[PDB]
Parts: C-alpha cells; sequence; structure tokens
C-alpha cells in the first residue's frame, strides 16, 4: 500500500502511501488521503532535531522502540478528532509521524501511520 | 369524573391473571388518553385512594409506560399528585418503567421526562399528530437507518456477542459491516434521480418520529417535519437546513451502524459514538446541553450517560439537540477571526461569518457548505472535510 519513493532535501526518505497526495511541507511531507471524503486521513512525517518529551509512551515499531502520544479532540458527526504523534531514534536525530482522522468508534490504530515511520529512513 | 367512576369501577376488582390485567390495563389507558378532564379526574382518584392502587396493579413495565406517559402527559395542574402516588406506590414494586428500551431511565424520571417533553411540545409547536407517513423497507446500505426506516436504534437485535469482540479487535470486515457505508460521496449521488432525492427527503421528513415516550403526546406522535420546523423556530434556524443535514447523515447511515451506534454507547466501553438522525455525539449533548429546551434542569442534573445516549436516539429529542448544536456551530462562527481561517476562506470564498449570526435565510450557500464540514468534523479548525460541503449541498437543495 505504499507507491512512488520520496526524498526530503534535508535526507529524509519515505513512500508515498497509495491513494495519498503528497506535498512537501518544512522537514518532511504531508500526505492527505485521495479523493473528497467525509473523513479522510492526514498524515506528516518530518526531520527533526529536538528530542521527543520525556516519559511518553513506548512501543516496539519493527526492530522496536518508538515513543509516541495520542489526543483526543471533539469533532462533529464523524466522531471525536484523533491526533497520534510519534518518535523514532535516526542516530543522534528523530524521525517523527504526525497523524490524524476522526472516528466514533474510539482511538484509531493508525496502523498506515505507524508503517510509514518504520519504513522512513535517513 | 366520568373517567374517574369509569376507572374506579375497572378497579372495583381485583384482577385473575396476566391477560385480565392487559385488557384491563389497556381500557384504564385508553379512557385517560380520552379523558378531556384529565386534571380533575387524577383529583377525584388520589381522594378515592384509588391513584396509588392504579399504579400498584398496572403491573407489566410496558403497560406501566404508557399509563405513566398519559398521566405525565395530560395533567398539569394536578400532575405532582400523580407523581406523589407513583412514588408511594414505588415502595412495593419498584420495577415500575425500567427495563429494556428504557433501563437507563429510573421511574420517576421516566415520569418527570414525559412530563416536560409533553410542556415543551406545547410550549414549543409539535404536540399536534403526524399522519402515518410511509417509511423504508431497506435493512442494508445507504439510508437504511432509523431517518429511512422508522426502526428506532433502540429495538435493534444485539450484534453478537462474538462480533462485539470483533469489534474491539477492529476486525476489518466487522467495522466496514457497521461503519458508514459510503466511500465516494458523489458516486453516492449520481446514482439518485432528482425525484428519488426528494423521494428519500419526504420518506426522512414526513414520517412520525421514532420515539420513546409515544404516549407523552395528546395522540399520535408528530410527524420529523413538525418537530424539525419547531426546533428552527426555538434556534433561529430553517426546517431546510436541519433537514438537510439530517438528510445527508442518513444517506451515510445504515441499520447496522444504528444498532452499533446505540450498543456500543451503553456497553461497558461506554463508546462515544454520534447516535440517531443527526449522528448526535454522545459526549457532545453532555459537554453542550443539548437538551436544555426539552428537560428542565432537575432531570438533566439526573441523566446518565446512558441515558444521554438512549435520549439520542429518540428522534425529537435527536432533533432538537442537532438544531442546537447547528445553531451553536454557527454562533461560534461568527465570532472567529477570517484571516485566521485561510482554508476555510479558501474553499468558501463568499463565507460571511456575521450572516451566521441570524437566520439562514439570508446566509450564502458557502455558509451552508462551510457549516456542513464543521458539523462532521471540529469547528472552525480551519481543517476542512473534502466531501461532506458539496454533499450536504445537494440535500439542501433537494430541500
Ligand atoms: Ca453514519
Ligand atoms: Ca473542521
Ligand atoms: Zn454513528
Amino acid at each position: 500500500d505504499f507507491d512512488k519513493t520520496l526524498t526530503h532535501p534535508n535526507g529524509l526518505v519515505v513512500e508515498r502511501p497509495v491513494g495519498f497526495d503528497a506535498r512537501r511541507s518544512a522537514e518532511g511531507f504531508r500526505f492527505d488521503e485521495g479523493g473528497k471524503l467525509r473523513n479522510p486521513r492526514q498524515l506528516e512525517v518530518q526531520r527533526q532535531d529536538a528530542p521527543p518529551p520525556p516519559d511518553l509512551a513506548s512501543r516496539r515499531l519493527g526492530d522496536g522502540e518508538a515513543r509516541y502520544k495520542v489526543e483526543e479532540d471533539d469533532g462533529g458527526s464523524a466522531g471525536s478528532e484523533y491526533r497520534l504523534w510519534a518518535a523514532k531514534p535516526a542516530g543522534a536525530r528523530w524521525i517523527v509521524v504526525s497523524a490524524s482522522e476522526q472516528s466514533e468508534d474510539g482511538e484509531p490504530t493508525f496502523a498506515l501511520a505507524w508503517a510509514l515511520l518504520e519504513r522512513a529512513r535517513l | 369524573t366520568a373517567t374517574s367512576d369509569l376507572i374506579e369501577s375497572l378497579i372495583s376488582y381485583s384482577w385473575d391473571d396476566w391477560q385480565v390485567t392487559r385488557q384491563e390495563a389497556r381500557r384504564v389507558i385508553a379512557a385517560i388518553r380520552n379523558d378531556n378532564v384529565p386534571d380533575a379526574t387524577i383529583a377525584a382518584l388520589d381522594k378515592s385512594g384509588s391513584l396509588i392502587k392504579l399504579f400498584q396493579r398496572v403491573g407489566p413495565p410496558e403497560l406501566a409506560r404508557s399509563l405513566i406517559a398519559s398521566i405525565a402527559g395530560r395533567t398539569t395542574m394536578q400532575r405532582y399528585q400523580a407523581r406523589n402516588a407513583l412514588i408511594r406506590s414505588l415502595i412495593n414494586n419498584p420495577l415500575g418503567t425500567q427495563t429494556d428500551n428504557w433501563i437507563y431511565f429510573p421511574t420517576i424520571t421516566f415520569f418527570d421526562i414525559c412530563a416536560d417533553l409533553a410542556d415543551a411540545a406545547g410550549r414549543l409547536g409539535f404536540a399536534a399528530a403526524g399522519a402515518t407517513g410511509v417509511a423504508s423497507q431497506a435493512i442494508q446500505g445507504p439510508f437504511s437507518g432509523v431517518g429511512a426506516t422508522g426502526v428506532n436504534p433502540t429495538d435493534l437485535p444485539s450484534i453478537a456477542f462474538g462480533d462485539q469482540l470483533k469489534l474491539l479487535n477492529k476486525d476489518p470486515a466487522t467495522v466496514t459491516k457497521y461503519s458508514n457505508p459510503l466511500g465516494d460521496l458523489g458516486a453516492y449521488l449520481s446514482q439518485l434521480s432528482p425525484q428519488d432525492k426528494l423521494n428519500q427527503a419526504q420518506t426522512l421528513v414526513g414520517q412520525p418520529i421514532s420515539t420513546l415516550f409515544p404516549d407523552a403526546y395528546p395522540g399520535n406522535p408528530p410527524s420529523r417535519a413538525k418537530v424539525m420546523s419547531a426546533a428552527a423556530r426555538k434556534y433561529d434556524l430553517t426546517p431546510q437546513l436541519i433537514g438537510a443535514i439530517i438528510l445527508a447523515e442518513q444517506r451515510d447511515q445504515t441499520r447496522d451502524e444504528d444498532a452499533k451506534d446505540y450498543q456500543a454507547a451503553v456497553s461497558i466501553k461506554s463508546a462515544n459514538t454520534s447516535i440517531g438522525l443527526g449522528q448526535v455525539v454522545v459526549s457532545t449533548a453532555i459537554k453542550y446541553e443539548l437538551f436544555t429546551d426539552l428537560l428542565g434542569q432537575p432531570v438533566r442534573r439526573g441523566l446518565s450517560r446512558k441515558a444521554v445516549a438512549t435520549l439520542l436516539a429518540s428522534d425529537e429529542f435527536n432533533i432538537f439537540a442537532t438544531a442546537r448544536y447547528i445553531r451553536y456551530v454557527a454562533n461560534l462562527a461568527s465570532q472567529q477571526d477570517l484571516r485566521k481561517l485561510p482554508k476555510t476562506r479558501g474553499a468558501f470564498p463568499s463565507i460571511d461569518l456575521r450572516a451566521y449570526a441570524g437566520n439562514p435565510r439570508n446566509w450564502p450557500r458557502d455558509n451552508v457548505r462551510a457549516l456542513a464540514s464543521e458539523y462532521t468534523s471540529r469547528p472552525w479548525d480551519d481543517n476542512l472535510s473534502p466531501g461532506w460541503p458539496m454533499f450536504v449541498d445537494d440535500a439542501y437543495a433537494t430541500f
């Protein structure tokens, strides 16, 4: 479910999730789900110098060890808004993934966001 | 009164079996509902000690509901007496009304809810009976929810215990079964003729409300149309806008999602689902007191989260919650700073924030589209739903 490879002037390498629209941002890429959906997924992947906050939740991701956080905001009739923030060590630096979608069925898996982060390197 | 005498008689004797009570109950109920001096009838039965007896021996919850809703609804200056007698009667058989669909309402709460509702309907203009309008026969796919069908979410069979666990585990095929039916919104609209659209609108709006308190009304339940129009008046909206919001939701709704919406909300998890006609989110109804104009504060302070979820499944409550929330989204919009909402500005160039504060009759079409986005999703965060604006706009056009 990934296709095109994408490379940033800052050295970040990721794949464009299939069915998504890619845009370059300050320190990475933004992906917005294709089409005109009621409730599209939005992802961002960025290179980051600054380390994550201490004590974030910890998860095994591929080789292992991402630290993440999930926040829940009031949304609308498609459900609350859920925001993932996740960081993986990238040498002495960090790669960060932010993801958003609504859900009326509790916290989303964010599988695609986790995948993107896993397949990210510099 | 004539009715008190009549009821005094049916009470003149104990009752043999479950069936006698059944027919005698049914008969007292109709007498109450057809009685033209309901206050004086209650006063007469109170004096006799018969009021308490009435409540004590109308046993089966189903019948206690019809009785309690009718009396609470029809009475005014003597209603406190009926409440007093009911309370006294509960001391023995406390079960009262608190079963099945109504398990989250203590019996006295059920009385108070019926009382407030009856009062609000007369005061706000939606007491009048609706015509038996026709409902969709669908059980699957787009527009097979209560909006189309008239089948209350609360009446739907439990989702199999096994599948509930699969939902929790996010098993794709099962999640799909119980979620929004639609992906490509435009593609769905395309398969509809203008006549089909119009027929959905009529079906949606013309049928009686699916209410959990039918006997709180003087006659048959009102049409949804009547309730929406009353709500438009209360919140300075139009029934057409309210209609368009709900029609869009209801096209993106199935019988199965109704079942999920309600059951998950009242499960161990107390899920924060969007429920009923306008797909109001449980937490949103509580946080913004969306029932304020139908229910008095005392009742409102007593409701559990799950009682709130259940109310959202009652059409009038939902419609008023939806309308109140729309007015809230519009007011909040009128207070925004448009230069701080450039994506919104971009997608809806003719948007007029000031106009939002007033009646939709004066909104530019772009206000309707913007509000649509900001109804499915978080309001005025400058992050938009790409597809809902055109989806709602189309329904608006039909109205
Ligand atoms: Ca839905
Ligand atoms: Ca929004
Ligand atoms: Zn829902």
